[PDB]
């Protein structure tokens, strides 16, 4: 029920940006991140559930891995046979792919190494005794979580998150989900719940929508116009002011910070706004829609404060 | 005697087709000139184009490729000949000259996965990563035998039946005479050849994530035995062929299978760099001997935007100082250690890649995955002689190189305790009882640190805002502090040049597809302009490859300190550690000591380097002093 917004957002996810190469040899990586802060009642494990199962190359894991299978790549040099055995972890598992992690916030700092060293440059380096590798993580990280507090009290706004600085700006969006007052809200998901229950089109199946997400993601790569452009960057300066407006009122630095990892996440949230269409260019259109849905995700940076 | 061969017309077609296509004086002179080459360089392998034969000859390629063993024996006697009718001495010292391959293999290159059965008497390119590499053992060829006795000195040819069918007659040592008289080997007149083993495994990114590696065994004779130490990733052209077992009146169909290597070649192509670009660096160093030095650091990283002494250090970096091996054996290192320290999203990572792809011999390690023996040396054990060996690490391996270290805060004490001689004199010391090494790892360092509580606050003083101690800071001699600053004006920049990359298309090669996701093609790591276009969408700038070039000639140089540019030095690094260089309210951001008058020497170094003065001028000095200036000091607000 609801959540219209992440599940647009989940789709722009699943379609992902455009990975580009520029002459100089550095990369700009397509895949958005995506940010599911909320109260534990809310289906955050359940819309994992589904984008692992639709994803074409998807893995579902929890913050610590998963029983006998890590969440990072390991690499250990077998002393007999002297051969580098790649222990491998979801995220080089899911290589091209989704990784959706459960429970964000529960991380070892081996882990939190690599996935801050791999949501961004889509590789992980990994340098023993013997060899000095840089596998590859070509990965969307659906990351779940919930308030350090268990759930989200405003009085502490600002507080209810224990994220650094430094994994925020890897995340592309992020969303934050409450469930504190509506009565016709609590009746109307009782409704659906034991609808759904029972009863166990414009519905694109399952593995359809597999299907044309892959046929996407080959097939066409988008780009910017130059007014789509010109648009964002507009935009961006402004939310950029505001922001800085924002957390000088306040005296402290908000623990959300808008970027241009922010920008490039609107830039690529547009590329695969496109992509859905295989437009191989992206339209105003195209980028107030992923303007629209990071103001959703803004609706913490500026607001909650 | 016995069943000697009288004629044989395919092997008479193959040496005659060989013999053409290596002669060349109506065609390019390509091969001729490589003979030419070989023989005044002393060698006997020559590396022949699989595609130049395959465009000469399409039968002979073919041949070559599906039926190795004949071909490339064919092959090697008219090579042979080739050299004899070149020069007749040289050819007369070397018993036999061998055919090396290259170029593009379309199915014959293969992964140690997917090298199968197929691919039996076939040449092959196998591009992977070493793990074993046994001694070099010499094996004998020929002996030479002494009877005391008699007199009489005896020779036995033993040959080369690695993977044809061997008969012990052929390996029967001498010992005794006709008569039973004792024989002494003379070794001083016998012939070896060193002989090694190695093993190529599936490189781990390319190897698919879920199953286990596979390898393959090579032999390597003369001439390709130390071409290749574990760990190293390397190209290895040859045949795979079947290995005899040992005489049984009984077998199972099972045959180890190996690969005689041909050609063995690093895939470090990038490791190493004509007359005409010879020509344009030299007009290039003479025309603009003064902005050549910004230009380049301008266009060093083109896709990131301002940073501009960020990137003259980098540069310095990449050109690195000038060491002093003194007269009683001290050393004074000479390479140049980047800390950027900086607010997230300010593309010191994207520095840090930068670096990785430009720079030769760049090593790239992250925090807590480079944890002590990893990223320096180690000591093991055989596990079979029971003997102490060394094992390079990742430091060791970027020796004469750069190591970017990226969440290089986030690194252990102990570990970054144990890069302290890295830093400073450049290599490692490791001992365990058995066996105590001074390995040599002359890297330069580029570290990317983030500060505490995340993103730099501006308020608190640099040493609060670094979690380093300053015995840590003294190591970098240049520490950059890269804040995210809130300027509107630098943000319309930023987002103009951000957006003009991100719509930046390929040229031609691309219109609107999408980017994929190997072995068909060459591999990219092993393949064989001043300025760049004026694109008005990458530019609202000196090409890649001759900034390569021209970096890799100026590395060389050797740029000498002239008295006025030490004079001026001196007297700047005086004031430095005066107090009085630092006003109010501007925090030092790393203690200034010896060190920095150090670390000024070899920023002046690099700048004459770049330069190609051939001498360190009071301009270089004056560059390296306001760099230092910038980076040694920060304002701190109230
Ligand atoms: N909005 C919703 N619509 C329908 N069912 C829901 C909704 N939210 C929760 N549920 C049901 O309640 C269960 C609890 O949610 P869960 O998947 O555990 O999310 P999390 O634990 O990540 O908060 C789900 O398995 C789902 O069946
Ligand atoms: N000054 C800049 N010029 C160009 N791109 C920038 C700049 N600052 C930030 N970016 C963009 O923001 C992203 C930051 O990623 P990265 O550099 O890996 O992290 P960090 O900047 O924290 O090292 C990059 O993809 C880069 O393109
Ligand atoms: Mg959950
Ligand atoms: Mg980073």
């Amino acid at each position: 029920f609801g959540g219209t917004d992440m599940k647009k957002a989940i789709a722009c996810l699943l379609f992902g940006g455009s990975r580009k190469r520029l002459p100089d040899g550095l990369t700009r990586r397509g895949d958005i991140n995506l940010l599911m802060l909320g109260d534990p009642g809310t289906a955050k494990s359940q819309l994992l559930k589904f984008v692992e199962k639709c994803s074409p190359i998807g893995v579902y894991t929890s913050g610590k891995g998963s029983s006998a299978a890590g969440l990072t790549a390991s690499v250990m040099r077998d002393p007999s046979s002297r051969n580098f055995i790649m222990e491998g972890g979801a995220m080089v598992l899911a290589d091209g792919g989704v990784v959706c992690i459960d429970e964000f916030d529960k991380m070892r700092e081996d882990d939190r190494v690599a996935i801050h060293e791999a949501m961004e440059q889509q590789t992980i380096s990994i340098a023993k005794a013997g060899i000095t590798t840089t596998l590859n993580s070509r990965c969307s990280v659906l990351a779940a979580a919930n308030s350090v507090f268990g759930r989200w009290d405003e009085t502490k706004g600002e507080d209810n998150i224990d994220f650094m600085p430094t994994i925020l700006s890897r995340f592309d969006m992020i969303f934050i989900v409450k469930d504190e007052h509506n009565e016709e809200r609590d009746v109307m998901l009782a409704k659906h719940v034991i609808t759904l229950h029972v009863s166990a089109e414009g519905e694109i199946d399952l593995a359809k929508l597999k299907k044309f997400i892959a046929y996407c993601r080959v097939k066409c790569g988008p780009r910017l116009s130059a007014e789509a452009a010109e648009k964002l960057k507009n935009r961006y300066i402004i939310m950029r002011s505001g922001a800085r407006q924002h957390e000088r009122d306040s005296d402290r630095r908000s623990s959300i910070p808008i970027t241009v990892r922010q920008l490039e996440a609107i830039v690529r949230i547009a590329e695969a706004l496109s992509k859905m269409k295989l437009q191989p260019f992206a339209t105003e259109a195209d980028v107030e829609e992923a303007l629209r849905l990071f103001q959703v995700s803004t609706l913490d940076a500026a607001l909650s404060g | 005697a016995g069943t000697v061969v009288l004629d044989d017309v395919e092997l008479r077609e193959a040496q005659r087709d060989y013999l053409d296509f290596l002669d060349d004086e109506e065609d390019q002179g390509i091969y001729q000139s490589k003979v030419r080459e070989l023989i005044s360089d002393n060698q006997y392998r020559l590396i022949v184009n699989v595609n130049d034969l395959r465009r000469k000859n399409e039968k002979r390629a073919n041949r070559l490729l599906n039926n190795a063993f004949e071909e490339l024996v064919a092959f090697q006697r008219a090579l042979k000949d080739f050299v004899a009718s070149i020069d007749a001495t040289y050819a007369k010292q070397y018993e036999e000259f061998y055919v090396g391959l290259e170029g593009s293999f379309g199915s014959k290159h293969v992964s140690p996965r997917t090298l199968t059965s197929c691919f039996l008497s076939c040449v092959v390119c196998v591009e992977g990563i070493v793990t074993k590499c046994s001694l070099v053992r010499p094996k004998v060829v020929r002996s030479v035998h002494y009877c005391p006795a008699t007199k009489k000195t005896i020779e036995r040819r033993y040959s080369d039946l690695t993977t044809l069918v061997a008969f012990p007659s052929s390996s029967v040592y001498p010992t005794k005479d006709e008569e039973n008289n004792p024989l002494e080997t003379e070794y001083g007149l016998s012939v070896y050849k060193d002989h090694q083993t190695i093993t190529i495994q599936e490189m781990p990114e390319k190897a698919p994530a879920g199953q286990l590696p596979r390898s393959v065994d090579v032999i390597l004779d003369d001439d390709l035995v130390d071409k290749a130490k574990p760990g190293d990733r390397v190209q290895v052209v040859g045949t795979y062929r079947c290995l005899p077992g040992k005489k049984g009146g009984y077998t199972s169909g099972t045959f180890r299978t190996v690969l005689i290597a041909c050609n063995v070649k690093q895939m470090s192509k990038d490791a190493q760099p004509s007359a005409e670009d010879i020509a344009k660096i030299k007009k290039f160093s003479k025309t603009r001997s003064k902005d050549i030095f910004d230009q380049l650091a301008k266009s060093l990283a083109p896709s990131i935007h301002g940073h501009d002494y960020v990137k003259k250090a980098i540069l310095c970096l990449l050109l690195g100082g000038v060491e002093r091996d003194l007269e009683n054996g001290s050393h004074i290192r000479g390479d140049i250690n980047i800390l950027l320290i900086g607010d997230p999203s300010v593309a010191k990572s994207q520095l840090l890649r930068y670096v990785l792809c430009t720079a030769p011999r760049a090593i790239p390690t992250t925090g807590r995955g480079s944890s002590g023996v990893g990223l320096t040396a180690a000591v093991t054990t055989d596990q079979e002689t029971g003997e102490r060996r060394l094992e390079a690490g990742a430091m060791v391996l970027a020796d004469r190189g750069v190591v970017c270290i990226d969440e290089f805060d986030k690194m252990s004490d102990m570990d970054r305790t144990a890069i302290h001689e890295v830093m400073e004199q450049g290599r490692v010391t490791i001992a365990k009882a058995g066996i105590h090494a001074r390995l040599n790892a002359r890297c330069s360092v580029l570290a990317a640190a983030n500060p505490v509580y995340g993103r730099y606050d501006q308020y608190k003083t640099p040493m609060e805002n670094i979690g380093l101690q300053d015995s840590l800071l003294s190591r970098f001699d240049l520490l950059f502090i890269m804040l995210d600053q809130m300027d509107p004006e630098q943000d319309r920049e930023i987002s103009d040049h951000v957006l003009r990359m991100h719509r930046y298309r390929a040229p031609g090669e691309q219109d609107g597809d999408a980017m994929p996701l190997i072995l068909a093609t060459d591999d990219p790591n092993f393949s064989q302009q001043i300025y760049e276009k004026h694109d008005n969408l990458l530019h609202g700038m000196v090409s890649a490859a001759f900034m390569k070039k021209y970096i890799h000639v100026a590395k060389i140089i050797k740029p000498v300190l002239t008295q006025e540019s030490a004079t001026y030095i001196a007297e700047e690094y005086s004031r430095l550690r005066s107090q009085d260089s630092m006003s109010s309210d501007t925090a030092r951001t790393s203690p200034v000591t010896a060190r920095t008058l150090e670390t000024l020497i070899r920023l002046a170094t690099a700048h004459a380097k770049a330069r190609m003065s051939k001498t360190v001028d009071l301009q270089d000095a004056e560059e390296a002093v306001e760099l230092v200036q910038y980076a040694y000091f920060k304002k701190v607000l109230e």
